[PDB]
């Protein structure tokens, strides 16, 4: 996260942390959608020009935290993973469409101050929330600049950007199973995700019943808080047909 | 309730509530910002 700042205790209880296993290492941000589901982007795990191909006895999730580098004895809890589903028309090749996958926790994981799951959109939710210059709030650990990286959970809050602004800052093909925000130069307020950011998720709290959903997930982008340049978040809810098909399935 | 608690386990019914400040009746240091953003 570029020009946030750090995360209070509990303020992200959704947020999860990809660890690979060996050589250890932070790998990316994730959600917590359930007591045993787990949403984050596609490319944290399938991408094959960076070698990225893991299963699910590669990696393991870390909830509850705040630090990047500790391990937070009695705060934190760390599950393995039963199995690793991806959009099946997650396209690598060209622009991250469907940047989206779902990981089932091997055994579910205990509710706490620090550990709780995320919303999803239902349509009137997404209809409502999803406009134009309203702004949601992106987590992560990831880099701090372009490249930096920060001791604890980062936070920063962005305005949702329109569709024709964001086509135009980019000659990467969009489409309608994304979204962009941030600030624009003349709005003089900074602020985006980064690499290292990408799974983690994209919240807003709904006005009508206070509770925080999630809008997206951090997904690409060119260089990180340019003036003129967009995150890009794969748009959670036109993927929500699929999030449901692979949880009733599965 | 959208998705089957059988398969999506537990949580949906109090999901986006957060322990320490919804649950609290506390609010964050920036979420003003969310909910001043719809004024506009
Ligand atoms: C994998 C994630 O950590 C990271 C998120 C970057 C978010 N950046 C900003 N400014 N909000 N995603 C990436 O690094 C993705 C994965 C593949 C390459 N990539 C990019 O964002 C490139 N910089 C641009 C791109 C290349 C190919 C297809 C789509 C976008
Ligand atoms: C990655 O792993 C799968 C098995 O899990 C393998 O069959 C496949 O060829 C790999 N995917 C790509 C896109 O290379
Ligand atoms: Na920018």
């Amino acid at each position: 996260i570029v020009e946030g700042s750090d995360a209070e205790i509990g303020m992200s209880p959704w947020q999860v942390m990809l660890f690979r296993k060996s050589p250890q290492e932070l790998l990316c941000g994730a959600s917590l959608i359930s007591d045993r589901w787990v949403l984050t982007a596609a490319h944290c795990l399938l991408y094959p020009p960076w070698d990225k191909n893991f299963t699910e006895n590669d990696l393991l999730v870390r909830i509850g935290k705040h630090s990047r580098t500790r391990y937070e004895r009695n705060i934190e809890k760390i599950s393995m993973l039963e199995k690793i589903y991806i959009h099946p028309r997650y396209n690598w090749r060209e622009n991250l469409d469907r940047d989206i996958a779902l990981m089932k926790l091997k055994k579910p994981v205990a509710f706490s101050d620090y550990i709780h799951p995320v919303c999803l959109p239902d349509r009137e939710t997404a209809a409502s929330l999803l406009q134009a210059g309203y702004k949601g709030r992106v987590t992560g650990w990831g880099n701090l600049k372009e490249t930096g990286q920060p001791s604890v959970l980062q936070v920063v809050n962005l305005p949702i950007v329109e569709r024709p602004v964001c086509k135009d800052s980019t000659r990467i093909r969009i489409t309608d199973n994304m979204f962009c925000a941030g600030y624009k130069p003349d709005e003089g307020k900074r602020g985006d995700a980064c690499e290292g950011d990408t799974g983690g998720p994209f919240v807003m709290k709904s006005p009508f019943n206070n509770r925080w959903y999630q809008m997206g997930i951090v997904s690409w982008g060119e260089g990180c808080d340019r003036d003129g340049k967009y995150g890009f978040y794969t748009h959670v809810f036109r993927l929500k047909k699929w999030i449901q098909k692979v949880i009733d399935q599965f | 309730t959208f998705f089957n608690p059988r398969t999506f386990g537990s949580g949906e019914a109090d999901c986006g509530l957060r322990p320490l400040f919804e649950k609290k009746s506390l609010e964050d240091k920036t979420e003003r910002e969310l909910l001043e953003s719809y004024i506009d």
